[PDB]
């Protein structure tokens, strides 16, 4: 079967004119094969995440929303470590990437890291994550 | 596994 890299490739392809679900649930299906699938795909998605071309990063949120949906608990426990969260972070915080990210970007992370916080109330480092990000000012 | 990053504040 095809790569992480292969899929998330073709599922983030700022060329793509629609979303891409072959390649969409084919990255969470192929994530959830291999032993170090989760760690990898974590990696993969952080980076496309932090794309300068919106709809690159746009379309790996919609991934990473996918998977967190389809997947896990290996899955939900990469995304629910700092070494990903702090990546995120990077993208909606004005110290960091903020700046240069759209406000789309960052009201769709912002929007998953609610999501994670009342659907996934197991991963205490996105609770923290959050309302770090709450305390700060960046949500509400 | 259990390590991790620090939180990045």
């Amino acid at each position: 079967p095809e790569t992480l890299e292969a899929r998330i490739n073709r599922a983030t392809n700022p060329l793509n004119k629609e979303l891409d679900w072959a390649s969409i649930n084919g990255f969470c299906e192929q994530l959830n094969e291999d032993f170090e699938g989760p760690p990898l795909a974590t990696r993969l998605l952080a980076h496309k995440i932090q794309s300068p071309q919106e709809w690159e990063a746009i379309q790996a949120l919609t991934v990473l929303e996918t998977c967190m949906k389809s997947c896990g608990k290996r899955f939900h426990d990469e995304v629910g470590k700092f070494r990903f969260l702090n990546e995120l972070i990077k993208v909606v915080s004005p110290k960091y990437l903020g700046s240069r990210t759209s406000e789309k970007v960052k009201n769709k992370i912002l929007e998953l890291l609610y999501s994670w916080t009342v659907g996934l109330p197991e991963e205490v480092k996105i609770a923290e994550a959050y309302q770090m990000l709450k305390k700060q000012g960046i949500v509400k | 596994d259990d390590s991790d990053e620090d939180l990045l504040e």
